[PDB]
């Protein structure tokens, strides 16, 4: 309903059921919204950081960090993480 | 003004990531200019939406005269300048 | 528990001598350590050291009675003494 116990903006049924961010803010994911190119979106609703990287599933999900990573890391479910290596020539 | 602890490094690639770089290139002086652009992908995206000729108009501050945009003196339409792109662009811009 | 910068200190001895001890510098020092793990990690090559100052630009000097033995069929044994590192703790934001 409205009960939040990871404190972020996100209530318990959105991340255990599904959500999606429209306007900034969490709402209930309908099968209508996926032709519109929304994306389905499920977390961890005891913690506030489901992947492990420094942002939380709000900002993932609403794509409210560095505009630079890519699309590909908005769900709390994959980690924003970087896999730098060096190659001599 | 405190100009200490503020770096561009921060700024350069979230900037690169969603503009686009136009360089416009006359006699003994040249310019360079993002413009943000817009994804239409995602739905939740407002930025507006620009074409090339709003984007160069805004970009360099030409001003029209009778519909097309002059620099300062210098004809800049498409049908009196010579425009340059890379392999993607020219493919993304074939097509539409 | 994982050990953040790890900043070992270790003994070189020949016969009974302890030829110096070397504090690790900003060169040998590994970011992350997990528990069953190990720097560098398994498939990699052993990390170098080779520098005694606290900037790294002084080598390990032996002496010549010291290298009569080392080529005299003698080896010599490493012992750590003791190891610093960190530990993580979540600040008043969240990181
Ligand atoms: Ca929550
Ligand atoms: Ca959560």
């Amino acid at each position: 309903e409205d009960l939040d116990t990871d404190n972020d903006n996100i209530p318990d049924s959105y991340e255990r059921n599904g959500y999606t961010i429209k306007d900034l803010i969490a709402v209930k994911w309908e099968d209508s919204f996926a032709e519109q190119g929304y994306k389905k979106y499920v977390s961890n609703y005891l913690e506030s950081n489901t992947a492990g990287d420094p942002y939380t599933d709000y900002e993932k999900a609403s794509g409210s960090f560095d505009k630079a990573i890519k699309t590909e890391a908005r769900d709390p479910l994959v980690a924003a993480y970087p896999i730098v290596g060096v190659g001599m020539e | 003004i405190v100009t200490e602890g503020n770096s561009w490094s921060d700024y350069i690639s979230q900037i690169d990531s969603i503009s686009a770089s136009i360089i416009l290139d006359t006699e003994n002086e040249s310019y360079e200019r993002r413009v943000t652009a817009k994804n239409l992908q995602d739905p939740e995206d407002k930025t507006p939406e620009l074409t090339i000729g709003e984007a160069i108009e805004k970009a360099f501050g030409a001003t029209k005269k009778d519909g097309l945009l002059y620099f300062n003196d210098i004809p800049i339409d498409e049908s009196c300048v010579e425009l340059i792109f890379d392999d993607n662009t020219a493919n993304k811009i074939k097509d539409s | 528990a994982p050990m953040y910068k790890v900043t070992p200190t270790t003994n070189l001895v020949l016969d009974g001598d302890t030829l110096s001890t070397i504090k690790a510098q900003e060169n040998q020092i590994g970011n992350n350590l997990s528990p069953g793990d190990t720097y560098p990690k398994k498939g990699l090559s052993p990390l170098a050291l080779n520098t005694m100052d606290q900037f790294s630009s002084r080598l390990i000097p032996i002496n010549y009675d010291q290298l009569k033995k080392l080529d005299a069929g003698k080896q010599i044994k490493l012992e750590t003494t003791q190891v610093s590192g960190n530990f993580g703790t979540k600040n008043s934001s969240g990181q």
